């Protein structure tokens, strides 16, 4: 009342209507019949890409069409069913031989190591989902042999194992999976465990403050809200079992939510965490032709 | 009736005679962090007139063989005005932006600029070294250029591996020297956290690429500058302590 | 529950004296008395308290904390202190 | 950080060296996430 | 010295906003704290000739 | 029940165990400039959490033969914090203040400080030259001391001709080392104009005079410091332009 | 609604009650009878000056008093009737002789030149009032002689006269008073003409920005909202009238409002605009006695 420039905007800064309402689209859109229209001033073909909006010239407004009760399905295009298929994520090599007196293997959980799934899950900038992990484990030749294995999950902070029979393997608190090599692959479900509200595959910034160099800026882009710990694997034994072992990990993304789409990468990958490429060999997205007006 | 337009924020205003539209990024206005999404318990600060205004960066001269420029936000506004001071004194920053890029030219010049925003515009090191200990990484001044803004080295890949063709999925707008002379984009706060730092993480980046190169006949004006102006909208700051530049 | 904080965790400070920060009549004003980081998961003072030994059994923590400062000086001795928690950024301040 | 606001004023025949006990605790909005094996204990062999 | 812990909450000390805290506390109950199996004892059965 | 007290402003708090009262200067709280009294047409800015907090200046050591100190407001807060930045970027400034001066001492020390505020504390040149062209005038650093604060030369006349005895008509408070250990004063915006500049005109000045000199027996603590802390309340700024320090 | 820390204070930052209500006091306060009170815990004599509040121990609470219907008046203590008495402000000397070929006199309007009224109107910091000016004009000997005079008011900005018969004296816009030397003093009424909302006699600050020296800081404290122009005086003639003239100005302050009282100056004045004094001769407010316990 005494001063009202402060109340006039406080009661005007509520949720501003940004109507972009969507509708439940079960099947693809049909079409409606259209005759010829010889009219001036109403031009659906003339657009303006400079407005940042895509053309809305539909079929009925341009050519004479019939009507079709389109019954085609669109369910296989939702991101849920797009990421619902498991793919390779990481492979560990456990050489428990006489010359390799380690006994355990360790894998930093990072799905950016194999391009097949990285290329998909990097077309979106912010993703939030639950994963379904499946561990197949074979020998180097691909054989199964009745040796019991232990997979331990080491979240960020816990002590990583230091030996085949170290105390860390007691897994009093860490989740762990004991399974034999001659059993179905071990499958578990992991939730959205990031401290943030969504995983981000691109983090345009630095983790910490301070002076940042210009020669080896090895810390740029590395977001900590992504690193989710470590995966340790061993064979349950006191003495070495002479065998070469190989554990492959597959992850399924369920209950997915994606945000801020992104162009799909064209140049090949060179690094795991960084989106590096080479300016010497720029692989153009379109294959080359002989001439422009000679469509093959 | 639709070519003319006037934006006004704080104590500043922008006119335009040939720009025809206002691209609202992702169909959402900049708003304050609602209580159901806030994590910080302290009370933030909301000047709304000291920082919410149109800051005009320097001008970049469009040459016949230019390659494009990029800016980072809110990196550019970290040393200018009360926005710069609030961002240097506060730890948690949140705000949307209103971009406006002007590049006027006579009705005889020709060319087209692509003005887009790239949420989380992570740059890339251009080099074929595959070991992570010797691989080249972009320097600090190349990734956070500042108010000056940096230039591209190969815009066909946006210095980020991704092709420029699909970059149109981003909130974008063309500057076609035959129809319009400036492009404007209202972008909200795009981040995976309610608030974030203003000196470490840059929410997004602005991209200006001369797709159709500048071309003109002899005698016309050769100095065709590009000017960008930015207005932080619905800004909040929190976590006050001593001033840290970076 | 409040539990004591090994804030005087320096060398040559063996025994129970780790739980005591000293206070003395300073001839120079604006002087620093003590400092420590407020990360319970970090090693240091918080490593002794209960919240800091039980926050290590979990990975991520959230919520505010509190720090109680009890004075164990004489009754006739008075004074004033300034307890300042500085959010992240640069290192600890130089002057107050 | 704990700074000397003014000083530690003391009358005669009273010790000029005192101590302060710092105690820490969590507030009422404290909460925790995924469990984890602590790193404060170490064991080599079984406790026989 | 009263043996009671401080009750100084946030609102009473600094100017705070309001937050509809939706964080979970279920993983802190002792039920879910001890619900994870751990090693207890190991026996060595050497059924050899010696 | 009345000795204990806690003030809280912004992200800062002040406790006290022996101070007993809160002197509200002239019985008026700091408030915003109502529309019926405003002259500037532009919209001001009101952070209210970035600037409204307790800034603690340096400490002044009370000696056995000290002479008193004075500060100018808002001169002290022109280089510190977001208050300093707002005052350097804005032309029109308006705010009330909350002063709190602490000087603790054992129950064996004795002395009394007078802590007062002098609206428009015009200082004077100490000299008998009567021609206005050769008369001595106080230097800039003597009249606007800054965060450091300046000392008196003859406090019996408050360096302004007027006697110190009648200075009790001002909003004041004693610090008597036998009863209280800190004095606090809430003063509103006292000026003949709705807003005013923050770098040219200082609304008022703070005065700390050791009337009853410090006296103690041998063995006690000799270093008895005085600390002042200030909280600008209900602050407004207007007229934004480039930063001008002075 | 969505964010309510912004509404909770906007609708809480209204006019805060600062109750200090006064009452219409016509006459001085009487007294009420009081007997002796032998009670514990209720002590009106014990005060605490450290609270910044003055003692409230009245008469009835300390000694046994009678009742008196005090009929004394308090009207002569109001600031209205305190400043309602005119006093000398400035005196100009117009020597229109043969050796002084100027013909006009000029006076910068500044009431801080004579201590009698300055000492009064400087006990308050902010004053707002209307003035009533009265000009007596005599010769150097105190004689009146039938010579017509012109007093012109030159506000800040107008051109000041340059000669006895210059064009500025046309006073087409400037107010002017033509009066004969043998007439009653010329009296006019002037309003509150400051650009600010109140005159301030103490302005702790500088008029302009910029670097301020430390040797000759001649610009400190000089507020422009006080300087209200200039007063020019001449004798209406084309040739010189050989006489020494002296014009005295008296001002009455009516419809007065004062603000922020101030200690009354003790040391003598040395400068007009500045409150200078001398540290060598500090005139103590109280006269000296022989001993302390020897009240004269
Ligand atoms: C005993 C079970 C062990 C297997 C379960 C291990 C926990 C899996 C946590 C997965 C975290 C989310 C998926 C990972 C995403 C990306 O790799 C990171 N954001 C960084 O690349
Ligand atoms: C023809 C009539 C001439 C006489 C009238 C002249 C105008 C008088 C204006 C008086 C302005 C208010 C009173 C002056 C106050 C102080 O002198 C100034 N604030 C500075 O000292």
């Amino acid at each position: 009342d005494p001063v009202e420039d402060i109340i006039h905007d406080a009661l005007s800064s509520t949720v501003r209507r940004a109507i972009t309402s969507g509708q439940d689209v079960n099947t693809a859109a049909g079409t409606a019949p259209s005759s010829h229209r010889l009219e001036t001033g109403r031009v659906p073909a003339l657009q303006a890409a400079e407005t940042g909006a895509t053309s809305n010239a539909t079929d009925e407004n341009m050519i004479e069409t019939r009507c079709v009760m389109n019954r085609n399905g669109v369910l296989e295009a939702t991101i849920s069913h797009f990421f619902s298929r498991s793919g390779l994520v990481g492979v560990v090599n456990l050489t428990d031989g006489g010359t390799d007196t380690t006994g355990y293997a360790v894998w930093d959980i990072d799905i950016m190591g194999f391009v097949q799934l990285r290329r998909k899950c990097e077309m979106f900038t912010y993703m939030r989902f639950n994963a379904e992990f499946t561990f197949v484990t074979t020998t180097e030749n691909g054989e199964a042999r009745p040796f019991m294995l232990q997979y331990m999950y080491v979240p960020p902070g816990a002590p990583k194992p230091t030996g085949r029979d170290a105390f860390q393997w007691q897994t009093a608190t860490n989740p762990s999976v004991f399974v034999k090599l001659t059993d179905p692959p071990a499958q578990v479900s992991v939730p959205f465990m990031s401290p943030a509200s969504a995983y981000q595959w691109f983090y345009d910034g630095y983790p910490t403050f301070g002076q940042h160099p210009e020669t080896s800026n090895t810390t740029y882009g590395q977001c900590p809200n992504n690193m989710m710990g470590t995966f340790a694997v061993r064979v349950v034994s006191r003495v070495a079992s002479q065998l070469k072992l190989q554990t492959r990990v597959y992850m399924k993304l369920k209950h997915v939510r994606a945000w801020i789409p992104r162009p799909i990468r064209s140049q090949p990958y060179l690094l795991k965490n960084f989106p590096n490429y080479d300016s010497s060999k720029i692989t153009y997205s379109a294959r080359d032709r002989a001439s422009i007006k000679q469509a093959n | 009736s639709d070519r003319v337009a006037q934006l006004t924020v704080g104590n500043s205003s922008i006119t335009t005679q040939e720009a025809a539209n206002i691209v609202l990024a992702y169909g959402e206005w900049p708003e304050y962090c609602p209580d159901t999404d806030a994590t910080a318990v302290d009370k933030p600060t909301r000047p709304d007139v000291s920082v919410n205004r149109f800051y005009t960066l320097d001008s970049k001269m469009w040459q016949e063989n230019s390659t494009g420029w990029y800016w980072k936000f809110p990196d550019v506004l970290n040393k200018t005005g009360v926005f710069g001071q609030n961002a240097q004194f506060h730890y948690l920053y949140r705000s949307g932006f209103c971009l406006h890029v002007q590049c006027n030219a006579s009705k005889f010049h020709q060319g087209a600029l692509l003005v887009a925003v790239i949420p989380e515009f992570v740059l890339a090191g251009r080099g074929s070294n595959t070991k992570p200990n010797e691989a080249p990484h972009p320097g600090f001044n190349t990734t956070f250029p500042g108010t000056a803004g940096a230039s591209f080295n190969d815009p066909y890949v946006l210095d980020s591996g991704v092709p420029l063709s699909q970059s149109l999925i981003y909130p974008h707008q063309w500057i076609n020297l035959r129809t319009n002379n400036c492009a404007t984009i209202i972008v909200p706060y795009i981040n995976a956290v309610p608030f974030d730092s203003a000196i470490n993480h840059s929410n997004f980046g602005l991209i200006v690429v001369p797709v159709s190169p500048l071309k003109y006949s002899s005698g016309a004006t050769t100095a065709i500058p590009i000017t960008v102006t930015i207005a932080p909208l619905n800004s909040e700051f929190g976590g006050l302590r001593q001033a840290v530049s970076q | 529950v409040e539990t004591i904080l090994e804030v005087n965790n320096t060398t040559d400070a063996t025994g129970l004296n780790r739980l005591l920060i000293p206070v003395s009549a300073q001839n120079k004003a604006d002087e620093l008395c003590a400092a420590f980081m407020v990360d319970p998961g970090r090693i240091g003072p918080w490593q002794s308290t209960l919240v800091g030994q039980i926050c290590r059994y979990y990975t991520q923590w959230s919520g505010s904390l509190k720090v109680t400062f009890m004075f164990t000086g004489s009754f006739m001795a008075t004074g004033k202190m300034l307890i300042a928690y500085s959010p992240p950024g640069s290192a600890q301040p130089a002057n107050r | 950080t704990l700074w000397y606001q003014t000083n530690y004023v003391v009358p005669p025949e009273t010790p000029g060296e005192a101590y302060i006990i710092a105690m820490g605790a969590a507030q009422d909005n404290f909460t925790l996430k995924i469990c984890k094996d602590t790193d404060e204990v170490t064991q080599q062999a079984v406790l026989q």
